[PDB]
């Protein structure tokens, strides 16, 4: 998180290079977020 | 004059666009629907129904859904009298039968029969 | 006052309203003069455009004469003339003050069926 | 809010206005994700007593059309409504 | 009734009765029926000859200045052997009122166009000849509008299906988009939602 | 009441005269659309940086439909059929009978989401909070036939997202 | 002829002696609620649904049982039969449970009908409500007595229609419950109808259980061919 | 039993509108065949016009023919304008669609269908 | 608590499984059939039962707002528990 | 060069809504009035509700009345934007698409936030509004606001003065106000033209009496005189706003008619009136009584009524909707009469067209 960029900018994840024995390291997915993580990062909430 | 005579039947079966085997091979009946026996209201029971048989339905073979090849499997009117229903049946061309409309015959209701002094009609209970 | 421009497009305005109104206002009498006496549209728009006439015969200013006629500008005052003259004439082709030309059928207008 | 002076600078020149008062993308300023629970209100029938359905039956009320004319002196001549009023010209910006 | 009651207007329907009157009394020839709802709109239902005398009167006249035709519809109401009623709205700029007109037609007759004296009737009548199959004597250019250029049927009559008779598919055979018998995967459920008790005592129509 | 829109007359005087004169020799106007769209250049872009980046979103979202359970293991769901009389689309097919226990549960629950337009009438319409739409909207398929959710699909779904599904009926069930 | 003339909602109707104010108000298109009476079974007069107003008169009588007198206007609209029902229907929900999804009568229920039509839109009720312990009377009716309003429809006809006297009342106040007070089976062969003429959701079809609802049902008119009766 | 006239006061006229009408689509087909690359031959597109007629010969109202010659009209005028499409032009032949089978045994065979 | 087959296949909850004759099992080949390994009947019979000193009792599923409609469960009958419609949680009485 | 005719073909997304909605219940048949216009949903959802309470006899609560005329001037701000940014992009200018679109998503972050849908809320119901305004909502709605009078302001730098824009405009498609009374049209056409007219201050609407605002009204008739009506029509509507949001009163959101609006999910759990009025009105709907309306309001792209006809059932007989786009097409012929084609595509921008509203 980065607080100082604006509305939208504000929150990133950085996706990781193996999830469910697949490689990751160029084929990222926005499905790739588990849920608990998911409501914090759509800005749903203010608590991780 | 402005006013021709026609004498002949109304029919309007060429104008509608409906298939022909969707005319001649249907059965349309007209009716007064019974009232349902899980209630006492009889407000459904005021307009006379005109609707039809009922085509072949089976199951879909990827979800088991209802699937039909009836356009008309929906098709249910409502008209105010008979003859109205009866008119516009034999305008579109549909052979069509009519059932009479069964209303209830009026009952004699005393509380009083309950207490008969000679009669069967006592309760045993309350 | 001599207004530039009336504010609606295609409306030409009127350099002089009092001669062009009181023509019209004239020239739908005579034409109404035609209607018979118990005809109820001859009653009423004679009695309408006479208020009119009067109106118009007693003020010589426009601004309150518009105020007063209750039409917005004057020239779309004189717009109602022409098109009153134009209906008059019509309703004297048509005749529309003879009965009832047909009575419907027992249901009709009848809500819920 | 992340630009230099000198690029506000030529901005705010080349725009013609002050855009660091009135900036479109957001910031802090807004309300938070979170916020406490609410406790909303409650309607006039939230009411224990003089509460009868009756006396607020508003679809009961309403009655089926009256009939003017059916087919089965000197009056005026009456308009469908006064005549509309003529609007005033703008006092804020007439833009005359 | 004070807040969950729409609040009743009556110098409106004062004004609305009396213009339904002066409408009555000024064209009896045409006229059958004025009426004045409960949420005080005037409908006048006239005989299907005079739509062109009506409608040329209320446009024209200095005590209607009915000058905009806003919506034009038929509804369709298959009971009655006129099974076709067409309504026109009409807005009055210069009173700041509305007035509903209304006839009826079956489908063999025939109704004068009111292209002559509203020009949205061109447009708004190739509709309703388009979903209704009304014909309308002495129009411009009178087609379809709205449907498919080989359509068949009119399709907001209340006798034709929801689903229609045709369906479009694509063929590989003939290289084409094709028109075939309708045939659902699912068939639409049709919901009895209709309560047995009478809501509306009002409304109530009396027994035969 | 009103404003005229357009009703400027222009001055005739030479000082008016002249700067619409230089306006039309020198191209004023045409230099103010240049300099600021020069300056709407020199601005931070308001793109974020999807999948890394994503859109703000509310606890009322409807995305994906999901079957809840109570927190005992059982589902919430009582075949009351409301959903798929509510539902404007007709995209709910349901079917019933007692199981074994002779509980009342559905033995088919469909969910057509070619059908469906994400309305929430059925998550409003349920008595017990058993259909939700979730916040999932990231479900594209490959295949018609993989968006045509049975009951199995749609209880995965509620057995994936409950986690997320609970807090948001946890943040929004006080304005309801 | 002997008949009198009676007035309902001020319009004249002529009935014959012995008619009671419910069927006066049926002879004009008038359908005054019900709960406990049915026109094939005796006058019970419990559930006091079709209190209406007799005008002149400073009591609502039961339209049920009350025999009409010649001069009557009967009031089925005015201000004090509307307060009556929607007193009644309140009393009638004070107890009743929660199980309008969980049951089978809902879409087709006589009480939700009624009382969406006549009653009030809210609840006064700040207690707890009554449970009632269900009975088995046998394979085919399936017995909720939580959901039961008391009407005795089922006593009245078990022993007018069916003839078998096994039914009953017991107890007494709000603890009076209906039912045969053992382990008794209600088997006879017009058994389904006291499912067919319960108002509420207390006797079901334990086949037809927990599977449709009746607003998605088609209906089809036929004829039964199970026995010769047609 | 007095009606409203459309365009025709009895059967005559009426005969003479579908008589102009059958030669205005009976000159037409060529050039239909021509602009619309058609797969059929002039004499298919005129048997097709011909049946046509024929189907929907059986009608004695001067009205009802009145509004079948107006149809017919508003889709000759449809053609002449190139507003259809091939596939509209088409769709009169039914080529993708089964054969109906018409006795009794074959509609025996496939199902219930009377 | 799943079970399977002598094809193969899963039985879901409800008892569906396709037969082994059945052209329908093709769709399978070369996917997967998609079950619920959480059976909510097996899931519920776990719960104790909970005992209480009155003749009826009041269920609303935990949560209040969050849960069923409130419903009251009579304990009359000292043969068998209490089942509650709703959630399926059953009562018993004390004595 | 000339254009001597133009035949404008259209019904190629007529879906056949009315027939639909024939075929269901009026809360079935409200997201079809959501998808009419798909710029003006909230406007179309307004109409619809205005009609059904019209037919039933009730009125919102002030709250309701207050949210429905802040979201109402929040969907003129979207359909402004809209049609004057494609009006623009179709004429060849394409910065000021994204410059408005940026606040196009602001304004759908709003919708979502209100209702959980970006585009089709469904949310302005007959008998108030479904949810309440969450916490917090109308002080972005401010700061939105705030910022706002800028962007109109970098807008019209970008395309009032400019020579290129205005000798596309000035003088197109000019009609006269007789004309546009005869033809159908309502609006930014009827007020180009200098004609007075506005249904929210002539007819007004549930509270739109109680906010001062100024009308735009326009001299020529032309396509520039409709551009800056509506340019004028988005600042009268921040202006609107404002007032809306510090006028907000405190209260409830539906009606208390619990035979019409459902009740609260807390009390429909507790009380047995409650559980039935939901059943019943999640599965057969509010009975309408019998009759016939026609209710029409100021939607952005002018007129839009509704006529309905309800049978005394709990599903309407008909349902006629009043577009403002089919008289507008059907005007084009004669507006675009003696110009060249990129003025006919000029013509056709400067008529708000969506044709989801035309074709139906
Ligand atoms: S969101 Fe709306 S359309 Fe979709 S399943 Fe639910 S009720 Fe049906
Ligand atoms: S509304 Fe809820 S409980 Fe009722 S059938 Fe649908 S999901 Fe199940
Ligand atoms: S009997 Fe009627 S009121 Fe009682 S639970 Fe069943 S549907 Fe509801
Ligand atoms: S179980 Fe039903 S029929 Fe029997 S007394 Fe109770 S409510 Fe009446
Ligand atoms: S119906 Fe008369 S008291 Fe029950
Ligand atoms: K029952
Ligand atoms: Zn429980």
């Amino acid at each position: 998180e980065d607080n100082k960029q604006f509305f939208g900018r504000h929150r990133w994840v950085i996706y990781t290079t193996e999830m469910n024995g697949k490689n990751t390291f160029w084929d990222v997915d926005g499905s790739m977020v588990p849920p608990e993580w998911h409501r914090w990062l759509h800005c749903m909430t203010d608590d991780p | 004059t402005q006013l021709i005579t026609v004498d002949e039947k109304l029919d309007i079966t060429t104008l509608t666009g409906v298939p022909e085997e969707h005319i001649k091979t249907r059965k349309a009946r007209i009716f007064v629907p019974a009232r349902n026996n899980m209630q006492s209201g009889v407000n459904n029971t005021k307009k006379w129904k005109m609707e039809f048989d009922t085509r072949e339905r089976w199951e879909n073979p990827l979800m088991g859904w209802a699937s039909t090849a009836d356009p008309l499997s929906n098709l249910v009117l409502t008209f105010s009298t008979k003859e109205d229903a009866i008119a516009f049946a034999e305008k579109n061309g549909w052979s069509y039968d009519v059932e009479e409309r069964k209303v209830p015959k009026p009952k004699s209701k005393s509380y009083g029969a309950n207490f008969s002094w000679n009669k069967r009609t006592r309760v045993s209970t309350k | 006052l001599l207004k530039k421009t009336t504010g609606l497009v295609g409306l030409a305005v009127c350099e002089t309203p009092h001669e062009r109104l009181k023509i019209l206002y004239t020239k739908i009498l005579d034409v109404l003069g035609h209607i018979p006496k118990n005809a109820a549209y001859r009653k009423y728009t004679e009695q309408i455009t006479n208020e009119k006439l009067s109106i118009v015969k007693a003020e010589p200013d426009v601004k309150k004469l518009e105020e007063q006629l209750q039409g917005g500008q004057i020239e779309e005052v004189i717009l109602q003339a022409e098109n009153e003259l134009s209906l008059a004439r019509k309703m004297i082709q048509w005749k529309p003050w003879e009965p009832l030309v047909e009575e419907p059928p027992a249901s009709q207008w009848k809500w819920p069926i | 809010a992340s630009a230099t002076r000198l690029i506000q600078g030529l901005r705010n020149w080349a725009s013609g206005r002050d855009l660091q008062a009135k900036l479109q993308l957001r910031y802090q300023e807004i309300s938070k994700r979170t916020q406490p629970p609410p406790k909303l209100p409650v309607g006039p029938s939230h009411r224990l007593s003089n509460n009868y359905y009756c006396a607020r039956d508003g679809r009961r009320e309403a009655m089926p059309p009256s009939i003017v004319m059916s087919s089965q002196s000197e009056k005026k001549a009456v308009s469908p409504a006064p005549p509309i009023k003529r609007w005033e010209l703008s006092q804020d910006e007439p833009y005359l | 009734t004070r807040p969950t009651v729409r609040p009743r207007n009556d110098v409106a329907h004062k004004q609305l009765s009396a213009f339904g009157e002066y409408v009555a009394e000024i064209l009896p020839k045409y006229v059958q029926q004025v009426q004045v709802s409960c949420f005080s709109e005037l409908e006048i239902c006239i005989h299907p000859d005079g739509v062109i005398p009506v409608l040329t009167f209320l446009r024209d006249h200095s005590n209607a200045q009915f000058k905009s035709l806003a919506d034009l519809t038929a509804v369709d109401i298959p009971t009655r052997q006129n099974r076709f009623e067409i309504v026109y709205n009409l807005l009055s700029l210069r009173f700041n009122s509305r007035i509903r007109v209304k006839t009826y037609t079956d489908e063999l007759t025939p109704v004068e166009s009111s292209v002559s004296v509203y020009k949205a009737a061109n447009w708004y009548e190739r509709e309703i000849w388009d979903m209704f199959g009304v014909f309308f004597a002495n129009h411009p250019d009178l087609r379809r509008i709205l449907t498919d250029y080989g359509f068949e049927g009119h399709p907001f009559r209340k006798d034709f299906p929801l689903s229609g008779y045709v369906e479009l598919r694509y063929d590989d055979e003939v290289k084409r988009v094709v028109a075939e018998p309708v045939e659902l995967a699912q068939e639409f459920r049709k919901f009895d939602l209709n309560s047995p008790w009478e809501a509306f005592p009002a409304y109530r129509q009396p027994p035969e | 009441t009103y404003k005229y829109v357009n009703l400027r007359e222009p001055s005739m005087d030479m000082k008016s005269v002249t700067d619409r004169a230089a306006q039309t020799l020198l191209w004023t106007e045409l230099i103010r659309g240049l300099g600021m769209t020069l300056s709407y250049l020199f601005r931070e872009p308001a793109t974020i940086n999807y999948p890394f980046e994503k859109g703000p979103l509310s606890p009322r979202f409807r995305g994906e439909h999901a079957l809840r359970r109570y927190p005992s293991g059982e589902e919430r769901c009582i075949a009351c059929k409301l959903c798929e009389a509510v539902c404007p689309a007709q995209a709910i097919t349901i079917e019933a009978e007692p199981r074994a226990d002779g509980s009342r549960r559905t033995t088919r629950y469909d969910i057509d989401m070619t059908k469906c337009i994400y309305c929430g009438f059925c998550q409003e319409a349920c008595p017990v909070d058993a259909i939700v739409e979730g916040p999932n909207f990231e479900f594209s398929t490959e295949t018609h036939e993989e968006l045509l959710y049975n009951k199995e699909k749609l209880l995965n779904n509620g057995d994936k997202w409950e986690a997320e599904i609970a807090a948001n009926i946890q943040a929004d069930y006080l304005y309801r | 002829s002997n008949l009198i003339e009676v007035f309902v909602d001020g319009q004249s109707v002529m009935v014959e002696p012995g008619t009671t104010v419910l069927q006066a108000c049926e002879k004009v298109g008038m359908q005054i609620p019900r709960f406990c009476y049915h026109e094939r079974l005796s006058v019970a007069g419990n559930c006091r649904m079709c209190l209406v107003e007799i005008e002149k008169a400073p009591k609502v009588v039961a339209a049920c049982a009350m025999p009409v007198m010649k001069g009557w206007n009967i009031l089925t609209n005015s201000e004090k039969t509307k307060k009556a029902r929607e007193g009644v229907m309140e009393f009638l929900l004070a107890n009743h449970p929660l199980d309008c999804p969980i049951c089978d009568q809902g879409g087709e229920c006589d009480l939700q009908d009624q009382s969406m039509m006549f009653g009030s839109d809210r609840s006064r009720f700040l207690e707890g409500k009554r449970a009632v312990e269900d009975k088995n009377i046998g394979p085919l009716v399936k017995t909720i007595m939580t959901r039961c309003i008391q009407c005795t429809r089922c006593i009245r006809f078990a022993s007018e229609i069916a003839g078998v006297d096994d039914l009953g009342t017991t107890g007494r106040g709000n603890d009076m419950q209906v039912g045969t007070y053992i382990e008794k089976m209600f088997m006879s062969e017009l058994s389904g109808n006291i499912i067919d003429i319960c108002p509420v959701g207390a006797l079901t079809s334990k086949p037809y259980a927990f599977t449709a609802r009746p607003w998605e049902t088609r209906k089809t008119e036929s004829i039964d061919v199970m026995d010769a009766v047609g | 039993t007095s009606v409203k006239p459309i365009f025709s006061r009895d059967m005559n006229e009426a005969k003479r509108r579908v008589r102009e009408l059958y030669r205005a689509w009976y000159r037409e087909v060529p050039n239909t065949v021509h602009l619309f690359q058609l797969d059929i031959s002039v004499k298919q597109g005129r048997d097709k016009v011909r049946e046509m007629f024929k189907k929907n010969a059986h009608v004695t109202d001067p009205r009802v023919v009145d509004l079948l010659v107006i149809k017919g009209k508003m889709e000759l005028e449809e053609t002449i304008n190139v507003w259809k499409q091939r596939t509209h032009v088409m769709r009169f032949f039914h080529e993708t669609e089964a054969p109906r089978p018409k006795d009794f045994l074959s509609k025996f065979y496939v199902g219930h269908d009377p | 608590g799943v079970r399977t087959s002598p094809t193969g296949e899963k039985v879901t909850h409800t008892g569906q499984v396709y037969d082994d004759e059945d052209y329908r099992r093709v769709r399978f080949v070369g996917r997967q059939k998609e079950v619920n390994e959480n059976f909510a009947i097996d899931l519920i019979a776990e719960q104790p039962v909970s005992q209480v000193g009155s003749r009826v009792i009041s269920c609303d599923g935990g949560g209040g707002a969050l849960g069923h409609p409130r419903v009251y469960i009579n304990l009359d009958k000292e043969t068998k528990t209490g089942t509650c419609g709703y959630c399926g949680l059953q009562f018993r009485q004390q004595h | 060069e000339m254009v001597r005719k133009c035949d404008p073909h259209i019904g190629l997304l007529h879906r056949g809504t009315e027939k639909l909605i024939e075929y269901k219940t009026y809360l079935q048949a409200l997201p079809y009035f959501d998808r009419l216009d798909y710029v003006s949903m909230m406007c179309n959802e307004q109409a619809y509700s205005l009609a059904v309470e019209k037919l039933l006899n009730i009125q919102p609560p002030p709250r309701a009345q207050w949210i429905r005329v802040l979201f109402g001037e929040i969907t003129r701000l979207l359909n402004h934007i809209m049609a004057v940014t494609t009006h623009a992009l179709d004429i060849g200018a394409m910065t000021p698409f994204f410059w408005m679109f940026e606040e196009r998503e602001k304004m759908f972050e709003f919708y979502e936030r209100v209702s959980g849908a970006r585009m089709h809320a469904a949310y302005v119901r007959p008998g108030g509004v479904h949810q309440d305004l969450p916490l917090g909502l109308m002080d972005d709605i401010y700061e939105f606001s705030k910022n706002f009078s800028l962007r109109i302001d970098e807008l019209e730098e970008m395309l009032t003065n400019n020579r290129i824009w205005r000798n596309r405009t000035v003088d197109i498609g000019v009609v006269t106000a007789e004309d546009a009374l005869n033809y159908g049209f309502s609006g930014v056409m009827l007020r180009g033209s200098g004609i007075q007219w506005d249904l929210r201050k002539t007819q007004p609407y549930d509270v739109y009496d109680q906010v001062e605002f100024d009308v735009p009204i326009g001299s020529r008739g032309d396509c520039y005189d409709r551009y800056l009506c509506r340019v004028e029509e988005m600042r009268q509507s921040i202006r609107i706003i404002s007032q809306c949001l510090n006028k907000m009163p405190p209260g409830e959101i539906k009606v208390d008619d619990a035979k019409v609006s459902p009740p609260k999910r807390a009390e429909m759990k507790t009380s047995m009136e409650s559980l039935i009025h939901h059943f019943k009105l999640y599965t057969e709907g509010y009975q309408v009584p019998p009759g016939a309306t026609y209710t029409a309001i100021e939607a952005p792209k002018g007129e839009f009524g509704v006529y309905l006809v309800s049978d005394g059932s709990s599903r309407p007989y008909r349902c006629k909707i009043k577009a403002p786009g089919f008289a507008h097409l059907a005007g084009l012929d004669k507006m675009s009469k003696g110009h060249m084609l990129a003025d006919v595509v000029a013509i056709i921008g400067t008529q708000d067209i969506v044709f989801g509203e035309v074709d139906r």
